[PDB]
RNA sequence: CAGAAUUCCGUGAAUCAUCGAAUCUUUGAACGCACAUUGCGCCUUUGGGUUCUACCAAAGGCAUGCCUGUUUGAGUGUCAUU
RNA sequence: UUGGAUAUGCCAUAUAAAGCGCUUUCGAAGAGUCGAGUUGUUUGGGAAUGCAGCUCUAAAUGGGUGGUAAAUUUCAUCUAA
RNA sequence: UUGACCUCAAAUCAGGUAGGACUACGCGCUGAACUUAAGCAUAUCAAUAAGCGCAGGAAAAGAAAAUAACCAUGAUUCCCUCAGUAACGGCGAGUGAAGCGGGAAAAGCUCAAAUUUGAAAUCUGGCAACAUUUCUUUUGUUGUCCGAGUUGUAAUUUCAA
């Protein structure tokens, strides 16, 4: 029960939250994919500007 | 072992006759197998069976090619002679059907096509 | 042309002319099957503006749907739960009766694609609808760039997924603050997914 | 337009027969179970031998789908003999056995030797 | 005309515009004139001098 | 019961066939552990259950 | 374990690899009707046995809803001409 | 494998269709739908956020939105079925 | 009497088409209770589990009947932020979005409402010829005839006009 110092707790974890946890282990993979897509697009539309 | 390129050179009737001979022979090898036989005849059962298959394949190849010939340039063809890709691919819009455009769309592409351009720094 | 006159006259559902025609047609409709083929649109102007065209491959079907709410189909009014869930009688289906009309006609014509539907009549027991359908296998449809899109397999049974005009309405699909609950499940997922980044 | 019955019945209409624009199957299949499939092998157990030399009857292992009609034709076509009666049984191993009695003008022992399972 | 609303306004429209109009039998008979199965309505705009 | 269907009889034939010893040369193969089997059914012990 | 040396300087071994032609039993959405039945039918053609009608065999066929089109029709639904 | 190059070498597409430009009079725009009430449900949405049933049921500078119910007057912004 | 039209049938009619499976992800319907509130009914668990329908390589959404209240912005989606905030709540336990801003990616359009009326200019099917092919397996072109279609198929337009 509540007896310690600090803010009254507020944690919104009463649903099955572990079912919908989103991790970011693919963050460097996504970054590489997106850069490769830009390189592929740039070579395809050249010499038009990419933007 | 019969040579299949030699088989294709023969008429269908002669092939049908040769097939009956092979089946009669295979029946003899099986009878002898029941009443005792050496290992050469046992290996001859398997060889004779594969020879029957070779002949059947040639007969069917010839029959199917004749059917393809009979249905050349026909709108409707036997089902086993049509494409055997997937069911979804067969139902998909043809490239021709996909490339159909309205007159309004055809005019737009003719008068305002995307240009090749570059920005000089 | 005539279409503007038909559009304006269709707005006068209380006039003597439309009241009489409604009475005779509703009687005629009740005499045939719950689902039956229409030889032509009873409302040609309404059919055109909903995508119908008078060419081979476009089909009109008529259907009557029972009016009123959805009685909870539980054995003797027994719900086995908390009082908030004990209701049986004054409950409502989340999909429109027009959506049900499309669903049933689409099952009845499983080779066709449901395009749209419109109201035609009602009495105390039934609402009457006409459902516009398209044959994706017909050459007149497949070579037509204005309706070609519906051949592609992503449009299979669009009425069952709430993708017709009335289906998107019943799903609450719209722009802006009044539709924040949006596609409900997708919106709900976005708000209930805990995002744990590689903090490095 | 005189109707002497209080019952309307559907009038008779033409009902054309099929005239396909294409054969659905390109090549007709060869006869399944002609005569080399019907007769699988002679049976030469001791009991079968007694049937050969006492009752003038041959014992064959035959296809499960052969019947007494097709077994008779197969034996006539393969071994040029005329069965007078054919009895059939399905063995506990699931295979079919046929007792083929030959006429009094043929000798089953000679036929067995000619086939070669003796 | 089976969905009658297609032509139910036509006599009022013709009367308002002062164009003579008649209701005649058989959309099917009208269609035969113009080489079609049926025609909801026909109009005469110009007639040769010999038919005035 | 001796009153039996064809389908039942076919299953009994198959059950009897799978109820046989493995030939030894099968277990003599290089890389085979078929030496003993737990599929030896006996009529009084383990029932077919149709 | 063999067997196969009618092959091993070869269109040829191999439970080899690969794969664009075929075969692909009884079923199963499962489609002549069934099915605790290898139960009971119908159609077309071709053969067998004296059999244009019975019987036997083989090949090919016979489910349902719906769509476009065809043919044959139905209606004291609406009409024109005799 | 005209995707790019002199894409050469050549096919012969290419004779009639688009761009801006002054002046006019114009400018068809989705109905048992919108909207209102009410009941149920739902939402963070609060004298109703969305959905649905039933009742009533539109308009032509109309109509929707502008997160406190209502009447009126402005303004802004959008243009549903 | 026939024929036309309409409406409605039948056929093993000519050609097609649907069903079943896979369900991680996707679009809907239907729909609990355990649980938390130190009891418990609203609430919560949860617009969740189970049940039912329906898809694709992604789906859905999407070119404003959108924001704002600015010097204004400019389809949709996703991320960060807004924000555990405004708000909801036996205002208890608990619950809880949006506009702006930064970023990923960017793309825009089609109909219905119009008299072509000096010409249904439109389309499907059959037949024939001629091409074509991931392919004798694919995909079309022309001619001709028949159907569809004026209760309206094309063409210019879609409000940004
Ligand atoms: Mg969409
Ligand atoms: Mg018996
Ligand atoms: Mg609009
Ligand atoms: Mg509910
Ligand atoms: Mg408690
Ligand atoms: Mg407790
Ligand atoms: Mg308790
Ligand atoms: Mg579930
Ligand atoms: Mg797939
Ligand atoms: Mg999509
Ligand atoms: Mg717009
Ligand atoms: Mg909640």
């Amino acid at each position: 029960a509540i007896h310690v110092k600090g803010q009254l707790p507020n944690a919104h974890f009463h649903k099955d939250w572990q079912r919908y946890v989103k991790t970011w282990f693919n963050q460097p993979g996504r970054k590489l994919r997106r850069r490769q897509a830009r390189q592929t697009k740039a070579a395809k539309i050249a010499p038009r500007p990419v933007e | 072992a019969l040579k299949t390129f030699e088989l294709r050179k023969q008429s269908q009737e002669n092939l049908a006759e040769q097939l009956q001979e092979l089946r009669q022979e295979l029946a003899s090898l099986r009878v002898q197998k029941i009443a005792g036989g050496s290992g050469s005849k046992l290996s001859k059962i398997k060889t004779t069976r594969k020879d029957i298959a070779r002949i059947l394949t040639v007969i069917n190849e010839s029959n199917r090619l004749a059917a393809r010939e009979a249905y050349k340039n026909k709108k409707y063809i036997p089902l086993d002679l049509r494409q055997k890709k997937t069911r979804a691919i067969r139902r998909a819009l043809t490239p021709y059907e996909q490339s159909r455009k309205t007159l309004k769309q055809i005019k737009k592409e003719r008068y305002f096509p995307l240009r090749k351009y570059a920005l000089k720094a | 042309g005539a279409y503007k006159y038909l559009e304006e006259l269709a707005k006068k559902k209380q006039s003597d002319v439309n009241l009489f025609l409604s009475r005779v047609r509703a009687w005629e409709y009740r005499q045939m099957n719950v689902i039956h083929r229409a030889s032509r649109p009873s409302r040609p102007d309404k059919a055109r503006r909903l995508g119908y065209k008078a060419k081979q491959g476009y089909v009109i079907y008529r259907i009557r749907v029972r009016r009123g709410g959805r009685k909870r189909p539980v054995p003797k009014g027994q719900t086995y739960g908390k009082p908030v869930h004990q209701g049986v009688n004054h409950l409502k289906y989340q999909r429109s009766a027009r959506c049900t009309a499309e669903e049933r006609v689409g099952r009845y014509c499983s080779n066709l694609r449901v395009l749209n539907s419109y109201w035609v009549n009602q009495d105390a027991t039934y609402k009457f609808f006409e459902v516009i359908l398209v044959d994706p296998s017909h050459k007149a449809i497949r070579r037509d760039p204005r309706i070609n899109w519906i051949v592609n397999p992503v449009h299979k049974h669009r009425e069952s997924r709430g993708l017709t005009s009335i289906g998107k309405k019943s799903r609450g699909i719209g722009k802006g603050h009044r539709y924040n609950n949006s596609p409900q499940h997708a919106t709900w997922l976005r708000h209930n997914t805990l995002s744990l980044r590689r903090y490095r | 337009k005189v109707r002497t019955s209080t019952t309307f019945r559907r009038p008779k209409t033409l009902q054309l027969s099929r005239k396909p624009k294409y054969a659905r199957k390109s090549v007709a299949h060869a006869p399944r179970l002609d005569e080399y499939k019907i007769i699988v092998n002679p049976i030469n157990s001791e009991s079968a031998m007694k049937k050969i030399e006492d009752d003038n009857t041959l014992v064959f292992h035959v296809h499960l789908k052969a019947n007494k009609f097709t077994i008779k034709e197969a034996v006539r076509k393969l071994y040029s003999v005329e069965p007078v009666k054919i009895n059939t049984l399905i063995r506990p191993n699931g295979t079919k056995k046929a007792f083929v009695k030959l006429s009094a003008d043929a000798d089953a022992l000679d036929v067995a030797n000619r086939i070669g399972f003796l | 005309v089976d969905p009658i609303e297609l032509v139910v306004f036509l006599p009022a429209l013709c009367k308002k515009m002062g164009v003579p109009y008649a209701i005649v039998k058989n959309k099917a008979r009208l269609g035969t004139v113009i080489h079609q199965k049926t025609a909801a309505v026909l109009a005469v705009t110009e007639v040769r001098e010999e038919d005035k | 019961p001796s009153h039996k269907s064809f389908r039942t009889k076919q299953k009994l034939a198959k059950a009897a066939r799978q109820n046989r010893p493995i030939p030894q040369w099968i277990r003599l193969r290089t890389g085979n552990t078929v030496h003993y089997n737990m599929k030896r059914r006996h009529w009084r012990r383990t029932k077919l259950n149709i």
